[PDB]
DNA sequence: ACGCCTGCTCTGAACCTGTGCC
DNA sequence: GGCACAGGTTCAGAGCAGGCGT
């Protein structure tokens, strides 16, 4: 996710998302709120990382 | 900043005296691109004014103060590039205006931050990178051109 | 009255106050 | 009341005016 939002690429994002989703089957929500804490406030230094998300 | 100044001035020289072979035809377009993308980069791309307050104690404000002076100089060398190529194109004079609008926004920002502490920051009063040549030929046309073919682009 | 040493006078530099303005 | 230009002040030393030995 760090690599993905540094480059602002969706491929690795999609991979990580589906990985945590299959790991769940509320671990998705746990990882999402972990993102919301000091990852999702600034995914990239530019706020277009939000727009790609 | 200075490197752009160097390339610009070498480039103008190359066009003028040598030409009357792929690298320079590339470089023209390099600069054109650099202009067009620099046009629509509004300091959130360079993390300025809101994410920084250019505080000259902090490592971040000092780094902002370095990159800010780079872009001011950069804007200026492109003012030169824009004007130099084209014989008075109203698109490229708008390009010149927009480069100055970026430089002038950094100007009035660094004036806001120089309005609080004492006026010891003579790093903002660092020389322009322009050949005097330019300041002449700009001022020539600003004050002493009545040629109507130029006049709409100089207005 | 000529030689020898010092100290005084000029000169600008930098310091920081002093006062006027918004 | 703070923000800023101008004045004068102390310095710090160069470089020559002139008192004092033979």
């Amino acid at each position: 996710m760090a690599q993905a939002f540094e480059s602002c690429q969706l491929d690795s994002m999609v991979t990580a998302f589906l990985v945590v989703r299959q790991a769940a089957l509320l671990s998705y929500a746990d990882w999402f709120k972990a993102s919301f804490g000091s990852t999702r406030g600034y995914h990239g230094c530019s706020k277009k990382a939000l727009v790609f998300l | 900043d200075y490197l752009l100044c160097c390339i610009q001035h070498c480039l103008a020289w190359y066009k003028n005296t040598v030409i009357p072979e792929a690298f320079y035809e590339d470089l023209d377009d390099i600069l054109e691109s650099i202009t067009n993308r620099m046009i629509k980069s509004e300091l959130e791309d360079f993390e300025l004014d809101k994410s920084a307050d250019f505080s000259q104690s902090t490592s971040i404000g000092i780094k902002n103060n370095i990159s800010a002076f780079l872009v001011m100089g950069v804007c200026e060398v492109l003012i030169e590039y824009n004007f130099s190529i084209s014989s008075f194109s109203k698109n490229r004079f708008e390009d010149i205006l927009s480069l100055f609008m970026c430089y002038k926004k950094l100007s009035d920002i660094l004036n806001e931050k120089a309005g609080k502490a004492k006026t010891k920051m003579a790093n903002k009063t660092s020389d322009s990178l322009l050949s005097m040549k330019f300041v002449s030929s700009l001022l020539t046309a600003l004050f002493r051109d009545s040629i109507q073919s130029h006049q709409e682009s100089l207005s």
